RNA sequence: GCUAGUUGGUGGGGUAAUGGCCCACCAAGGCGACGACGGGUAGCCGGUCUGAGAGGAUGGCCGGCCACAGGGGCACUGAG
RNA sequence: GAGGAAGAAGCCCUUCGGGGUGUAAACUCCUGAACCCGGGACGAAACCCCCGACGAGGGGACUGACGGUACCGGGGUAAUAGCGCCGGCCAACUCCGUGCCAGCAGCCGCGGUAAUACGGAGGGCGCGAGCGUUACCCGGAUUCACUGGGCGUAAAGGGCGUGUAGGCGGCCUGGGGCGUCCCAUGUGAAAGACCACGGCUCAACCGUGGGGGAGCGUGGGAUACGCUCAGGCUAGACGG
RNA sequence: UUCA
């Protein structure tokens, strides 16, 4: 665009909308869960991944995942979210905080454990 | 009234003043109308305290109004003595 | 003498009745660190046929690098396709800042310290065409002199 | 803590020895002596042609393995090195050469560095007089580096001292065997050093 | 120094006080090419001396009224409707800028 | 209209050159003759002479080239490798004395119309002026 | 497209002081695409972070200025 | 910390000969963080009091929260290590268990009985009083392109005119100097940032000193270019 | 019919 055009419109900073709409952008937000239901994924993809309604206390009602070989969550149950995309599940933006309130941490599990919250394990 | 006195700057458990020639009301570590001096009350080195007398002597000549402790620096650095 | 570093080799696709048939490419440049470089790029059914090809093709691809304690005599800005690079005399001490591909251009031609950014398309095969061409287009005080004078 | 494990390991994955030991890395045992390859359950495999980053970091892992600093520490030095005015490698290994521990090993007090660094830290080891137990010091050229009278008569500084007794010392130092004192004369060149690094690369991999 | 500033007069409608446009002329911030600004200042003319057309010298003053802090120095050159044209037509446009249109 | 009389002289003679002209003419103006000096005087060009080209005057501008070249592309290198226009009708290019650009390390040159007459970045420089920036050549 | 204290004038009132700051009365003016008006958002700065730079993003702590003291309005006393 | 086996046991891998963990451990010998005992601060020298003049000078006395802390001396025990990662990007590979399940996943993608990608294990790579995760800012992103982009077929030429505002504008002279350029000069608080010395045993954190510029104000100067005013010209334009 |  010729100097003048620029002089007279400019440019257009370009904004970006956030993927994690946990209002305040927040690290984290607590909910309660709603329903714990199954997903199937997306092509080529097949299982039985779990997932769960969440009504956050910013006011939102979003679905999210409960990473970990197996859980414990009912429909009261009070957990933290954090916000991580799952790929083949289209429309789940957040994951659970496995540790923290209701959500036990993932048992016996002896690697990833900061992830999964699992205490370590002593030995003898 | 206008005052000669000591600003903090330092660290902790570390003082270093700074002689100053600021309004009575302001903030102790405040907005000054003038640096004159310094002070290490811990003599760290052997420069803990100059003055420069000649702008001292000046703010004395128009109502500035030294702290007991700034006169005593002061004093100290030949502000007063006339012989 | 000559040192050879190669730059990338690919294994490409052709298509036939029933089935695909491949080969490779392979790009390499070779330097003395003394101020002459050369690229190649060779192609065969194996690699190291590819490479060998590679070498062959640079060595009769030289260029004279105009090297003044280390650097570029004066930037230049190349383009080569859609592909182009930028080169700037640095002092020394910085080192030579660059990508991959064209670093190890400026490195065999015996370059210390050089500043270079790749703009557009990063094709490593067209930005080491534009590397090279910079590198020939560069000219000397001298130079500048003998065809002014006259 | 500075890493505290095997170390005639670390000189096997660099492929490269590393004097960490010093006594032992010189009778043929360093493990670089019949075992040069590094160490692991794969380690006798043939390797593949390393990335470009990968020699870039095990260049850096050698040479800051060497000091035995830890990356916190050894990243700070770098960046310090790259403000100062001038070359931003020489200098880099310049100011390596000055920590305190490491003097204390050029002067021969200890054997290694890790044996120098404790000399420091329990206070055996004095600079122009005053007791310094910092590793991480910063001797200036000039500064005197003896030995704590209190300490003139350990078993251990005796016996080092003792075998330092004919021995030459670096072009930029200088040693007084008899009185356990030495001067830091000048930063060393990257001339009158002399360790397997390619200093170039290191300034490479802080560039990425 | 109190500002002196030079423009034309576009308005004698009120008594004792003359509007003068003052046009500035400067680089662009980001853009270099040089543009030219504007605006109109309302200064003091006791004597109803200045009229349109009227390029003057406006001298920063205590304040008059409200948004009337200036008073008319001296006259530059008199007569000069080219220029009180030029915003005469330009304010007009504005009439075709709205929800209906004005030819051209 | 022309718009911008000075690019189009820089023009011709980018033009001309690249198809290896004798000479080009370009409609004759005091400003253009101040800037020719400079590219004589520099040897980007062999030197230039006034012409009255059909009743009007214009300027011959001759042009230098290298010798002729080896391989296919006998081409001769040219002398005049970049000719830009900076400052531009709508869009003027002025520099302070420190904001004076140093084409290509000194190996090519930078023009400017300073109030003490045309110049090039090393005679504005001498004579501590600056100025519009009116193009680069190398 | 906006405007009636609205824009300007005379006189007054008020204040340490200019001023539609307020009031009488006279004039029709004033502002707007070089956006007025309306809506949204936000204390501003020294500076901080990033960037080769130009830029981009930001004010926590510290220093300067401003604003507020449950929400509005109001004067009194005083150099304030 | 130094020494310490052609290299225990256990665990892992095995072609089954052996290879790993690994000088690592065990042990031997040194040094002694913690602790224990002593000593024990600087920060505080004024106000005031006496002399002298309630001055200048000169004496004198009081006052320490932190703190019995900092530091100093003596004695003195081998004395916490975690966390993430190992398909490519991206440093780091094997066994078993799983069977498109259970699950991983920043992007590309892994799992359908021979999975270096899941879970465990051995080994390995990074950092290490931290490692990881999430969130947000700049970067890379010349991916809003002033520096530094584009629009025939990739996203992008308005369906076409007429023409208002505006932007831009040929060749000579001469005024004026608005833009522009130059010299002086005021301003550019302190912190901060850069540099040089210093003070805490280093550093972090501090002081002290030095250098700096845009911006704007003022005074003076220049006039090539842009601007403006005044003449002129005929190649652009229009007319006959 | 789906995934390679
Ligand atoms: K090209
Ligand atoms: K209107
Ligand atoms: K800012
Ligand atoms: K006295
Ligand atoms: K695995
Ligand atoms: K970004
Ligand atoms: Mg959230
Ligand atoms: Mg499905
Ligand atoms: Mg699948
Ligand atoms: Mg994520
Ligand atoms: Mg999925
Ligand atoms: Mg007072
Ligand atoms: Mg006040
Ligand atoms: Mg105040
Ligand atoms: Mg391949
Ligand atoms: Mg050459
Ligand atoms: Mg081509
Ligand atoms: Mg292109
Ligand atoms: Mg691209
Ligand atoms: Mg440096
Ligand atoms: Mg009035
Ligand atoms: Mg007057
Ligand atoms: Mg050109
Ligand atoms: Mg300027
Ligand atoms: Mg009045
Ligand atoms: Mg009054
Ligand atoms: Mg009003
Ligand atoms: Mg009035
Ligand atoms: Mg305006
Ligand atoms: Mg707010
Ligand atoms: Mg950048
Ligand atoms: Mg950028
Ligand atoms: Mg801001
Ligand atoms: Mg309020
Ligand atoms: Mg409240
Ligand atoms: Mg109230
Ligand atoms: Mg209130
Ligand atoms: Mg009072
Ligand atoms: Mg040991
Ligand atoms: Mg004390
Ligand atoms: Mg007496
Ligand atoms: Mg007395
Ligand atoms: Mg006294
Ligand atoms: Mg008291
Ligand atoms: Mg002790
Ligand atoms: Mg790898
Ligand atoms: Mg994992
Ligand atoms: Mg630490
Ligand atoms: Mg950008
Ligand atoms: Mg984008
Ligand atoms: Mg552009
Ligand atoms: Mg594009
Ligand atoms: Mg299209
Ligand atoms: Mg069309
Ligand atoms: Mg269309
Ligand atoms: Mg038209
Ligand atoms: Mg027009
Ligand atoms: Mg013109
Ligand atoms: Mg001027
Ligand atoms: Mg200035
Ligand atoms: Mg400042
Ligand atoms: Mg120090
Ligand atoms: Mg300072
Ligand atoms: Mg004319
Ligand atoms: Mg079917
Ligand atoms: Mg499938
Ligand atoms: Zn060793």
């Amino acid at each position: 665009p010729t100097i003048n055009q620029l002089v007279r419109k400019g440019r257009e900073k370009v904004r970006k909308k956030s993927k994690v709409p946990a209002l305040k952008g927040a690290p984290f937000r607590r909910g309660v869960c709603t329903v714990v239901r199954t997903v199937t994924p997306k092509k080529p993809n097949s299982a039985l991944r779990k997932v769960a309604k969440v009504r956050l206390t910013s006011g939102y009602e979003v679905t999210a995942y409960i990473p970990g070989e197996g859980h414990n969550l009912q429909e009261h149950s009070v957990v933290l979210i954090r916000g991580g995309r799952v790929k083949d599940l289209p429309g789940v933006r957040y994951h659970i905080v496995r540790g923290v309130y209701d959500a036990a941490g993932v048992k016996d599990r002896k690697k990833s454990r900061s992830k999964y919250g699992t205490k370590k394990p002593k030995e003898a | 009234m206008v005052k000669i006195r000591l600003a903090r700057f330092g660290s902790k458990h570390n003082p270093h003043y700074r002689i100053v020639v600021t309004d009575a009301r302001r903030k102790r570590d405040g907005k000054y109308i003038e640096k004159i001096g310094y002070y290490d009350p811990r003599k760290t080195t052997p420069d803990w305290l100059k003055v420069d007398v000649e702008r001292a002597r000046y703010w004395l000549s128009v109502g500035a109004q030294p702290t007991d402790t700034a006169r005593r620096l002061l004093r100290q650095a030949g502000v007063f003595r006339q012989e | 003498d000559f040192e050879e570093k190669m730059i990338l080799i690919r294994r490409t696709a052709r298509m036939q009745a029933g089935g695909r048939r491949f080969r490779f490419g392979a790009l390499v440049v070779v330097g003395d660190r003394q101020g002459r470089v050369g690229l190649g790029f060779g192609k065969a059914p194996e690699v190291p046929l590819a490479v060998q090809k590679a070498g062959y093709y640079a060595r009769r691809n030289m260029v004279e690098v105009p090297l003044q304690n280390g650097t570029i005599p004066h930037e230049i800005e190349v383009e080569f396709g859609a592909s182009k690079i930028v080169l700037k005399p640095a002092a020394p001490g910085t080192g030579v800042i660059a990508g991959a591909v064209p670093r190890a251009i400026l490195e065999l031609a015996g370059v210390t310290d050089i500043l270079t950014k790749e703009l557009g398309s990063r094709n490593p095969i067209n930005i080491a065409y534009a590397t090279m061409e910079a590198l020939r287009q560069l000219r000397t005080k001298a130079d500048v002199e003998r065809l002014r004078k006259g | 803590g500075r890493y505290i494990g095997p170390v005639c390991r670390l000189c096997r994955r660099e492929g490269v020895k590393l004097y960490l030991k010093g006594e032992r890395c010189y009778s043929p045992k360093c493990a670089m002596e019949r075992r040069p390859y590094p160490p692991g359950q794969h380690g006798q495999k043939r390797a593949r042609r390393p990335s470009d980053y990968a020699v870039r970091l095990r260049e850096k892992q050698k040479l800051r393995r060497i000091y035995g600093i830890s990356e916190r520490q050894f990243r700070n030095l770098f960046e310090e090195a790259s403000k100062k005015k001038g070359v931003t490698g020489s200098v880099f290994l310049g100011l390596l050469e000055s920590r305190l521990d490491n003097v204390v090993y050029r002067l021969g007090f200890a054997v290694s560095r890790r044996q120098a660094r404790q000399l420091v830290r329990h206070g055996h080891i004095t600079v122009n007089g005053r007791r310094v137990d910092l590793p991480s010091y910063r001797v200036r050229p000039g500064d005197e580096i003896a030995v704590a009278e209190k300490s003139r008569n350990l078993e251990l500084i005796r016996q080092n001292l003792e075998a330092m007794k004919g021995r030459k010392v670096g072009p930029w130092l200088s040693l007084d065997v008899e009185g356990m004192k030495g001067k830091f004369l000048r930063l060393p060149d990257r001339e009158d050093l002399a360790l397997p690094v390619n200093e170039q690369l290191v300034i490479e991999f802080y560039s990425r | 120094p109190k500002k002196v500033l030079t423009g034309v007069v576009v308005s004698d409608k009120m008594q004792k006080t003359v509007t003068v446009l003052v046009e500035r002329q400067f680089p662009h911030p980001l853009y270099g090419k040089v543009i030219k600004r504007s605006k109109k200042y309302l200064a003091h003319d006791p004597e109803e001396k200045y009229k349109l057309g009227d390029v003057v010298e406006i001298i920063e003053s205590r304040p008059i009224s409200k948004r009337k802090r200036f008073r008319v120095l001296r006259l530059v050159e008199s007569g000069r409707m080219d220029l009180v044209e030029k915003y005469l037509i330009r304010r007009q446009n504005y009439q075709s800028l709205s929800k209906r249109g004005g030819k051209a | 209209m022309l718009t911008d009389p000075i690019a189009d002289m820089l023009t011709r003679i980018r033009n001309a050159t690249r198809v290896y002209k004798e000479s080009t003419d370009v409609p004759a103006s005091r400003f253009k003759e101040e800037i020719l000096r400079i590219l004589a005087r520099e040897g980007f060009i062999k030197g230039y002479e006034r012409v009255d080209v059909d009743g009007k005057p214009y300027l011959r501008v001759y042009l230098k080239y290298g010798p002729r070249r080896q391989g296919p592309d006998p081409r001769p290198e040219q002398v005049i490798h970049h000719i830009r226009r900076i400052s531009k009708p709508g869009r003027r290019v002025y520099v302070g004395v420190k904001e004076i650009p140093r084409v290509r390390r000194g190996l090519g040159i930078a023009i400017l119309s300073t109030s003490k007459g045309v110049l090039t970045d090393r005679e504005a420089r001498k004579l501590g002026v600056g100025g519009e920036l009116i193009c680069e050549v190398w």
